[PDB]
């Protein structure tokens, strides 16, 4: 995980654990003494500006993967990690975690794009909850205007009548 | 069936109601030797069919001792319903045609009483004196349905092609490696079986447990760490704290790390 | 900063350092620096 995160490269928990058969919590403690450890050796020698790589969230770098992972098309990609940006901004959903963060803008996406998949086949694909997704989904409808990204629009690729209500 | 032969002790009478020796007034008996292509062989051969039923008629033409099989009407309309039976050999010598049956077990000089015998209920039941083979006749109507059946098979190919997965990359590669999706399968979940077994033993008091691990040395004189501790529930701790106050380790004995009775409390 | 051309869509870019080498536009990872602004002098012979 930390190799992953230094080469930017970065992969989830869920990934490491569907690699190697680790305990969550050990595993967590673990990551928390290696990166003490990390950081005492940068301290004691050669020096490093992290410049956000051992961020705990990254969610713009799980976008492309997932996306991949459902067979989106780049537009879609784009469009996906502009949303996943702009959820930062947004106090409510900042807090959750940024899987679930990139899985709910993706969705967005999808259905604002009119993409064939529902949404239990992308929580069958990215391991999330159904009622996870439908939840975030059903929040971000509110903040439509500042998720979407306005040269979709602005170009009539995509309009905002096209996601369904709650 | 598993038996022993060079028995002089003639059990065979005891465990063989039935004659043990070859059956052979059948052998007498005229038998054709007769070879088929794979339509009359599968035709023929499967034990699905086969229920006593009339599968021909067989025309003997002595002017040319000339033989004809002529099949009836009911198997198939494909197939010719008239062959010639070519004698590949007129006069068949040295072959014979046995049976092959279980029996009914229920109910120098120098020599070894044990052979590795298996026996069984055998009987010549024919002769053969004809070695034959079918041929379509060259005039029926269905010949040309017979060369065209033996064209097919070297025309057909029994394999197919490699399938191509027409989906997305993306999609496909999706279950690989790195993967969101867990492990639903339960095959070898060695660990899972293993670690829901969990041994949690209370402290009885040590009258108590002196009195079980007497009555336990009573009842069988050696034990194992292992064993005596699923028969009495206790901690390591506790259960070598006993142990070593009234048992001991075998060190060199055949029944070493073993922990028996002491020689004082084995004479009570 | 510094012109670039997607391989195959033909998208202008500009790329600073902290950029990644990748098309905007159409996602490809080839791109081709652009031609120089400067005039080139070539004998005809
Ligand atoms: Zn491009």
């Amino acid at each position: 995980l930390i190799g992953c995160r230094r080469a930017e490269v970065a992969r989830t928990f869920k990934e490491i654990q569907s690699l190697i058969h680790v305990k969550t919590k050990e595993f967590g403690k673990t990551l928390n003494i290696m990166k003490n450890i990390l950081r005492g050796k940068s301290e004691d020698g050669f020096l490093k500006i992290d410049t956000d790589n051992m961020s705990g969230a990254q969610n713009l770098t799980y976008i492309p993967r997932f996306c991949s992972h459902l067979g989106l098309p780049m537009q879609v990609t784009t469009s996906a990690e502009y949303t996943a940006k702009k959820c930062k901004e947004i106090k409510e959903i900042a807090g959750k975690s940024p899987i679930t963060i990139a899985v709910v803008s993706i969705y967005l996406n999808i259905l604002l794009f009119q993409i064939p998949i529902t949404a239990a086949k992308v929580g069958q694909t990215l391991q999330v909850t159904e009622g996870t997704i439908k939840s975030g989904y059903k929040i971000l409808y509110e903040h439509r205007d500042k998720l979407v990204d306005p040269q979709l629009i602005a170009n009539g690729v995509v309009s905002l009548d096209n996601l369904p209500g709650v | 069936e598993v038996f022993d032969g060079n028995d002089i002790e003639n059990n065979e009478t005891k465990v063989y109601e039935e004659s043990l020796d070859l059956d052979l007034e059948r052998s007498n008996r005229q038998v054709w030797l007769v070879r088929l292509p794979m339509f009359l062989a599968e035709k023929w051969r499967d034990r699905n069919n086969l229920h006593g039923q009339e599968l021909g008629k067989i025309r003997i033409n002595k002017d040319g001792s000339k033989i004809t099989l002529l099949l009836n009407e009911n198997d198939n309309d494909s197939i010719p319903h008239e062959y010639d039976l070519e004698l590949t050999k007129k006069v068949v010598e040295n072959e014979y045609v046995f049976t092959e049956q279980n029996l009914k077990k229920y109910q120098r000089d120098r020599y070894i009483p044990y052979v590795k015998t298996i026996p069984k209920k055998t009987a010549i039941v024919g002769t053969v004196c004809h070695e034959c083979q079918v041929m379509p006749s060259m005039n029926d109507p269905n010949y040309h349905k017979i060369v065209e059946q033996r064209r097919n098979i070297v025309k057909l190919n029994n394999k197919e092609r490699i399938t191509t997965l027409d989906e997305t990359v993306g999609v496909t590669m999706s279950h690989t490696g790195m993967s969101m999706r867990s492990d639903n399968s339960n095959f070898l979940k060695v660990g899972r079986e293993k670690a829901k077994s969990n041994i949690k033993s209370i402290r009885m008091p040590k009258k108590e447990i002196l009195d079980y691990l007497f009555k336990l040395f009573d009842e069988y004189d050696y034990w194992s760490l292992k064993g005596l501790k699923e028969r009495t529930r206790q901690p390591e701790a506790h259960l070598k704290e006993c142990l070593d106050k009234v048992a001991t380790l075998v060190k060199k004995g055949p029944y070493a790390f073993k922990y028996t009775l002491r020689p004082e409390y084995k004479k009570l | 900063t510094l012109k670039y051309i997607c391989a195959e869509c033909s998208s202008k870019l500009s790329l600073s350092r902290t950029d990644a080498v990748r098309c905007k536009d159409c996602g490809h990872r080839i791109l081709l620096k652009a031609r120089t602004k400067r005039l080139v002098q070539f004998e005809a012979r």
